[PDB]
């Protein structure tokens, strides 16, 4: 019998003694956004070096 | 009462039919008497299976509310 699947939201709780304090962040790699890259280059008149 | 007659009952529809003209409570104990004459005919000791299938018939649908079940 295919019973339907009623899922509440259930709002998962704790109590104060069971609140874990924190875990400190030690740093990983240096958080880059940019990187270098070789590209070709083209002298004026358009042609290439 | 039509089902009652279709089963083969004549006098007891008549007692239930002639009472409705007044619907009085003084003649009414007859009904109560009748309501007890039904349970002195016996048990319907049928099989465990077919008696369960009076209960084990299900029609479950994905068309009911959710506003209702969540409040429930």
């Amino acid at each position: 019998k295919t019973i339907p699947t009623f899922e509440p939201k259930e709002s998962i709780l704790k109590k104060l003694e069971d609140i874990k304090p924190e875990q400190v962040k030690k740093q990983t790699k240096l958080f880059r956004i940019f990187e270098p890259r070789q590209l070709p280059v083209y002298r004026a008149n358009g042609e290439k070096e | 009462l039509d089902n009652m007659r279709k089963a083969g009952l004549t006098d007891i529809p008549k007692m239930i039919q002639d009472w409705l003209v007044d619907c009085s409570i003084e003649k009414f104990p007859l009904m109560a008497k009748i309501y007890s004459w039904s349970f002195h005919v016996g048990f319907r000791k049928q099989k465990m299976l077919d008696a369960a299938l009076d209960q084990l018939k299900t029609e479950y649908t994905e068309d009911v509310d959710d506003e209702m079940y969540r409040e429930y």
